Formats: C-alpha cells, structure tokens, sequence
C-alpha cells in the first residue's frame, strides 16, 4: 500500500481562491494522521465527527481534502452550523459533518509588501450553497428589480471581490491557508488507512 | 426587494470596498509622513485621488436610496452620513472658483511674514519666528508690532477672499438642505434616534450658551487675576478695570494663556512637577514610556496592544537620514493595523502625550467591531476628549509615584497644588471663551446676521464684551482679523475645543466616581481600577453607532453637556481665586 499524497496538498505552493476551492480526491492509500496533529504548526484544528487520534488505524472509503485561502477572521466558519460570507456564499460544511478543518497562518507565503490581490471571493449569491457546492459563476448579481444587462450598476453588481492581504495587517485580517477532510464510509471497497 | 433591503445591500458592498481602498490610501500617506520623499509624495496624493473619486460616485449612488424609506437607524446613520455631497452638490464651476479661493488662502497663512519696522531686512515668518516673539517676549511694543504686522499684512489680504467665501459655502450648505453654512457644520452634532435620545442642530447653540452662562464666574476670576498679575509686568499699559490688550496673552491670537504662567506662578518658590529628569536618570526609553502607558490601559480592563502595533509604527525620530513630520498622530489603517507616530523625547510631556495618542489608539480598537461607517468618536469631541483623560490620569502624583518616576516620600501641598491647577486654568479655560466666542462670530456672518461693513466692528465688539480683550490698534473694516487664525482661513470648524472641554471632565468625573474616588478629582487616577474600565468600554465600542447622547448618557449617567464636573475639577481654584480678588474689581468695562 502507496503513501497518501496528503504532504503534496498541504505544502502546495500555490492555493486556490476560497471561490473556487481546490479538491483532491485521495485513494489506495496508506498513510499516518498522527503525524499532521504531531506536528501542531497548525493554529486550527478542529476534526468534527470523529476524534483525530483514532482515526490513524482505521481504514476509510472515500477521502476528500479541500484547500484554499481565506481571511483569518473568516476561519471560524469552515465548521457546521455556521452562517458567514464565507459559509453562506462560498463553502458550506453540513451538519452531520464527519471530518477535519485543518488551517494555518500563510502570512509570510500569501501576503506581499505592498499587495497581493490575487485571492478572491464571492459577496454576492441569490440564494445560500448547498454544503460543498461550488459557484464560480460572474454573472453580475441583481438584486434590483430592474433588469441588468451586463452593465454592473446601482442594485446591480459584479459579485465576486479581492481579498488583498497585506504583511502589515491584523491577525483577523491576515491571510489564513485551510485544508477540510471529508471521510466518506458509504462505499463498499475502503481504500485509505493508517 | 423594498428600498430598505436592496439599501442594506449596496451598504454592504460599499463598506466593504470603501474599507480596502482606505487601507491603501492610509498605507501611501504613512510612507509619505514617515519616509518624506518626492515619489512617496507622488504616490499619496495618487492614491488620494483614488479615494476621493471613489468616494464621491459612492455618494452620488447612495443618495439613490431615499433616507425616508429606511426604519434602521443604524442603518439611516450609515446611509446619512454617506448622503450628504457637500462640495459635489454646488454645481460644477462655483467648485473650481471656492477651491482656488480656498487654496489662495491657505497659501497666503502659510508664505504669511511681516517685516519688522526697526530692520526691515530681518523681515520674520510666522510659524517659525513669530510664534516665539508672542509667546516669550516680554516688551510691550515689539510685541506690538507682531500683532498688528500679522494683521494687517495678512487680515486685509484675505478680507476679499474669505466673503465670496461665505457666499459660495452659504450657497452650498443651501443646496444641501442646509439654511447656512454655519447649520452645516452644526449638522455634525445632530443625531436622530430612540425618542428623547435625539438631537437637533439648533440645540447647539443654546447648550453651548447656557454652559458658558455657568463657566462664565470661574472665567471673571481667572481674569481679574491674570490682569492683576500682568499689571505688574505692563505697568503703564493696563487698566485695573479694563479688558487686556490682546497681543499680550503669549499667542498670537490669544487663544491660550498657557504662556502667561511664568507672569502669573502664584508661588514661584515652589517650583512644577516636572518628572523628565526622573526619567532620564533611569535611562528610561521612548519604547519604555509606550509601555508604561500600555501597562496602564491594561490595568484599567482594556486590551494590550496589538503586535502590529508593538511591530509596525514609528515611536522614536528615524535618525537615518529621512526626513519627517515632529507632531504626534495614532492611526487606524482600517485593517487592524493601528499605530502611532510620533517623535517621542525623554521629557514628561512626552510622557503624557504617548499616554494619549495611546488613547486614541485604544477608541479605534474599540469601535473596530462596527461596519466602516460607524468606525468613528461619537462626534467630533469624544476623540480628543478621550485621549486627554488619559494625559489626566497620568499626571497625578499619585500615579507618578506608584510606577517610580516620584519618590514615594512625596510633599504634595496647596502650593504647588495651586501653581499646577492654575497653569491648568491658563490653558483649559482660556479658550473656552475665545472658542465659543470666534465660532458664534462665524455663525452670525453665516446667518447673515453681521452685516459686512461692521465685521470687524462686531467681532471686537463681542472679544470686549465676552472675552474681555481690548483690540490694541482700531481694526476698521477694511482689516480681516478673524481670518488670522489657522483654523478660521484653513475653512475648520472650531466649536470641538468647547465641547471637547466640556465632555472631557463629565467622563474623568463619572470613571472616578465609579472607581470608588475619595477627594479632589484632580488628583484622580483610575489605575487598576477596572469598574472604569468596562464602563468606559461600553461607549468605547459605540463609535457612531448610537446617538452621541446615549454614548455619553451610558458613561455618565447624563444625556448632555454639563460643566458642573468641571467647575468641580477647578473648584480648589476658583475659592481661590475669588478669595484672592476681594479688594480688586471683577469684570471688565467695555471701553
Ligand atoms: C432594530 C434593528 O433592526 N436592528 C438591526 C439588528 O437586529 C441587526 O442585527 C443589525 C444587522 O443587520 O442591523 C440592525
Ligand atoms: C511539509 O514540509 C515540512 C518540511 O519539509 C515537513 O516537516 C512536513 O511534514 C510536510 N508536511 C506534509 C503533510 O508532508
Ligand atoms: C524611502 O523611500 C524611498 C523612495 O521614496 C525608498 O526607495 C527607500 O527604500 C525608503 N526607505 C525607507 C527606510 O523606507
Ligand atoms: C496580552 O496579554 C495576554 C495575557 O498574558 C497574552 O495572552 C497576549 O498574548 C498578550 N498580547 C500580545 C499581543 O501578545
Ligand atoms: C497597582 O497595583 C500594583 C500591584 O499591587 C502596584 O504596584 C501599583 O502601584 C498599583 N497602582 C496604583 C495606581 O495603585
């Protein structure tokens, strides 16, 4: 049994925008859990559904491991129950969640002296995600009565804007790198273990 | 779908937007002010204009959402505040022609010099030289021709200027609903919200006059004395019952007595307590008074600072050869990025100064939490009025004592006592007729009420009769005095410092009040005290969130301005004083 490539996801170089987060599907796996909570570099990291440590010798069916860059404010909403921009509009986790939100301060990679408007995120969204939808749609949102044709204007607007993380600002204000797990013991074939 | 909701929405997206671009517009003029470099220039004024731009199509836009339809007063207050164009509601060329006045005469005030008569060739300049002369000099008639020089050089220069002025913002404040221009600035303090807890523009006026009607007895007292006293230095000058002449007030203006303490020490033998040499002989550091603050706030109950502050700023002179701007200034980047610049100095003033640039730092974090509109002092006093308590706390020798810059076997006594309370007097209650006094002027031209020819005329008329000071030379109306100052041709409203004042004292008493305090309040300090503390932060985090009534009814338990704290604060003085003027005349004759 081959290694997870779970260290070639979370020491990526380059992280998708929380819009359009990034997703790895991880099979015929072996691999060591116990080594990312030994490692504790890690600000967050709150596995739901099932404690972290016993997971190690327990083998799984499906495994999914989400990553993008969101504010460090914004990591309180990766979690179920919660209701923020991010969680409304960008990556709902659902109630009975069974999986880990493994996050980071990224300030030193992801934030540049002077700007680093790269990362972005949706603001608008006529109605919530479902949990782990995706939208990526730019269709300039409408919340007027009034009709926009392609022309963003008032009660119109483009719906998506940039994070810009700075070296200088504030914790809540900096930019934080995460990393969900989803398990999934459904499928009859299991295929990731420890 | 109702105006309402869709005005949340475009809120939202501005609050948002707005705050980034602030972010970048503080960041440029925070490499301009501390590294001062002709491209650093360049780049903040670019991103000025970025701003400004931007905030002028927001407002256009904003003004889409009718202020009527919106029931959520913390809503309308964004939305009200976000509405009002100002300068973009006056048609388009009266814009061009206002702006060229007003920078005329800001360029005016600042190449403003006045040759001296007896060497014409060693002609001087405000702000560097002339500054000194008003506040050292002792000399009757060189002072003189300082006052009168400043004058008439720059009062009749800019008397054309400052009326088509007047015709253009009164035309302005019309256009935006405003009745005249002196509503407008009045506007700040109007506030609408929970029946009772409102707040109308007029109430202004006649709050500011009934306050100053109780001042006004502690104000005679302080003058009586200060001429008195100045009697002695001018002897052949000065009438034992007369207003003072005004040059002779150590400012240029007379806005501040504080100059006169050493004419006017009543003890001389016992000298100030001054701490600076303390400080130096521990080899204190400017990074060590910013923490000795720090410790402070943090006794009181509120946060210490964040590593962005105790990361980023500038606490000390760079002394690398870049050059920057002396005056201290606490900044929010609208990020969580505060900070301070200051060039600090191992000096007690600095001491004190660093404990309130900190408490402006420590209002911004607070109200931190609230949208970006709302990210502001409850208006336009709470901010310095703030930060000035703390400079208060600090002083006492009480607190002097328990962090070590005073021998804890310490001799506090009426005597110095008084000289400290009364150089407090020369510089808090001076101005407090002076600014209520120039900023009704302003009002009155505004609302017309001063017809042009007697400009002059009447300002002199109510500096005699309020202020009791006595216009030296005749100022006919071709002279243009009021324009003299800064903040009247800098086109500033000025009324801050009186209610600044006024609140100040209100706060200190009901924190004290509340931190168990037994005796003068002058010599409160409410360190480790952190019923205060809470109590404090409770309106701290407010901002403009709710009306600046109840901001200031939840500190002290009252919906409006009231001197009584502040009579209570100067009390030791005022029996004082008016036991010390009992066989002289108190009042001044108006000629
Ligand atoms: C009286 C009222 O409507 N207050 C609301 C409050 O309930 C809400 O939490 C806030 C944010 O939308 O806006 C305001
Ligand atoms: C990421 O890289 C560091 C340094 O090479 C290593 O210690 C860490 O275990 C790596 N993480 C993973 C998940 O491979
Ligand atoms: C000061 O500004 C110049 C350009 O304006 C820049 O090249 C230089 O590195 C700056 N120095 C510091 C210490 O910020
Ligand atoms: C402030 O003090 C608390 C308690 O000791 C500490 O947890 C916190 O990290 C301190 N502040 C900073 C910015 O380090
Ligand atoms: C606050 O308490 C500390 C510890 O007892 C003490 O050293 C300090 O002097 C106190 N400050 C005041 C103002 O009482």
């Amino acid at each position: 049994t081959n290694l997870c490539p779970f260290g070639e996801v979370f020491n990526a170089s380059k992280f998708a925008s929380v819009y359009a987060w990034n997703r790895k599907r991880i099979s015929n796996c072996v691999a060591d859990y116990s080594v990312l909570y030994n490692s504790t570099s890690f600000s967050t990291f709150k596995c739901y559904g099932v404690s972290p440590t016993k997971l190690n010798d327990l083998c799984f069916t499906n495994v999914y491991a989400d990553s993008f860059v969101v504010k460090g404010d914004e990591v309180r909403q990766i979690a179920p129950g919660q209701t923020g921009v991010i969680a409304d509009y960008n990556y709902k986790l659902p109630d009975d969640f069974t999986g880990c939100v493994i996050a980071w301060n990224s300030v030193k990679q992801d934030a540049l002296t002077g700007g680093n408007y790269g990362y972005l995120y949706r603001l608008f969204r006529k109605s919530k995600l479902k949990p782990f939808e995706r939208d990526i749609s730019t269709e300039i949102y409408q919340a007027g009565s009034t009709p926009c044709n392609g022309q963003v204007g008032l009660n119109c607007y483009y719906p998506l804007e940039r994070y810009g993380f700075h070296p200088t600002t504030g914790v809540n204000y900096q930019p934080f790198r995460v990393v969900v797990l989803s398990f999934e013991l459904l499928n009859g074939p299991a295929t990731v273990c420890g | 779908s109702t105006i309402e909701e869709l005005a949340k929405t475009f809120l939202d997206k501005f609050n948002q937007e707005a705050e980034d671009l602030d972010h970048q517009r503080s960041l440029a003029a925070w490499n301009y002010n501390t590294n001062i470099t002709k491209e650093n220039t360049e780049k903040m004024n670019e991103a000025e204009a970025k701003w400004s731009a931007f905030y002028e199509e927001q407002s256009k836009l904003a003004k889409d959402y009718p202020l009527q339809e919106i029931q959520n007063f913390t809503l309308k207050r964004q939305l009200q505040a976000l509405q009002q164009s100002g300068s973009s509601a006056l048609s388009a060329n009266k814009r061009e022609q206002l702006n060229t006045i007003l920078n005329t005469m800001s360029t005016i005030y600042s190449t403003g010099k006045v040759c001296n008569p007896k060497k014409p060739q060693e002609c001087l300049l405000l702000e560097p030289g002339l500054d000194e002369i008003m506040a050292n000099s002792t000399d009757y008639s060189e002072r003189l021709w300082v006052w009168e020089g400043w004058r008439s050089e720059v009062g009749k220069q800019l008397r054309p200027l400052y009326e088509e002025y007047v015709v253009l913002k009164n035309e302005m404040a019309r256009a935006n609903n405003y009745e005249d221009y002196g509503d407008y600035w009045r506007g700040d303090y109007e506030a609408e919200g929970a029946d009772g807890y409102g707040y109308n523009r007029n109430q202004l006026i006649e709050d500011v006059e009934r306050t100053f009607a109780e001042i006004k007895p502690l104000y005679e007292h302080l003058h009586a004395y200060v001429r008195a006293k100045l009697m002695n230095t001018y002897p052949s000058y000065i009438s034992p019952t007369g207003c003072l002449p005004a040059h002779l007030l150590g400012d240029m203006w007379g806005r501040f007595w504080t100059n006169l303490y050493s004419l006017t020490v009543p003890f001389p033998e016992k000298p100030n307590i001054d701490v600076t040499d303390a400080m130096i002989n521990q080899n204190w550091n400017a990074v060590r008074i910013f923490k000795e603050a720090e410790k402070f706030f943090v006794s009181v109950g509120l946060p210490n600072m964040t590593q962005g502050f105790w990361e980023n700023s500038m606490l000390t002179e760079p002394t690398d050869g870049r050059k920057v701007v002396c005056h201290p200034t606490a900044w929010d980047l609208q990020k969580g990025d505060f900070r301070i610049k200051m060039c600090t100095k191992v000096t007690m003033d600095n001491f004190l100064t660093a404990h309130h640039e900190m408490g402006h730092i420590q209002y911004d974090m607070a109200y931190a939490m609230q949208p970006y509109l709302l990210r502001n002092g409850a208006n336009e006093g709470f901010h310095e009025a703030v930060g000035e308590i703390m400079s208060l706390s600090a002083s006492t020798p009480k607190h002097l004592k328990s962090i070590g810059l005073l021998p804890s076997d310490f001799r506090e006594d009426n005597e110095t006592e008084i000289n400290f309370l009364l150089k407090q007097a020369l510089t808090i209650v001076g101005t407090l007729p002076f600014t209520y006094m120039l900023e009704k002027w302003r009002w009155m031209v505004f609302k017309g009420e001063i017809p042009k020819d007697q400009w002059m005329k009447k300002w002199w008329e109510m500096k005699r009769e309020i202020v009791g000071v006595m216009e030296p030379v005749p100022h006919d109306e071709t002279y243009c005095d009021p324009a003299a100052l800064y903040h009247v041709s800098n086109d500033f409203s000025f009324i801050r410092y009186y209610t600044r004042t006024i609140y100040q004292f209100q706060f200190q008493e009901a924190l004290c009040q509340a931190a168990k305090h037994e005796g003068p309040l002058h010599k409160c300090d409410i360190s480790n005290s952190t019923e205060a503390g809470q109590k404090l932060l409770n309106m701290l985090r407010l901002g403009k969130s709710k009306p600046w009534t109840l901001a200031l009814e939840n500190v002290v338990g009252a919906r409006n301005m009231d001197v009584r704290p502040l009579l209570n604060y100067f009390e030791p003085l005022f029996g004082w004083l008016k036991d010390q003027n009992r066989n002289s005349f108190v009042g001044w004759n108006t000629d």
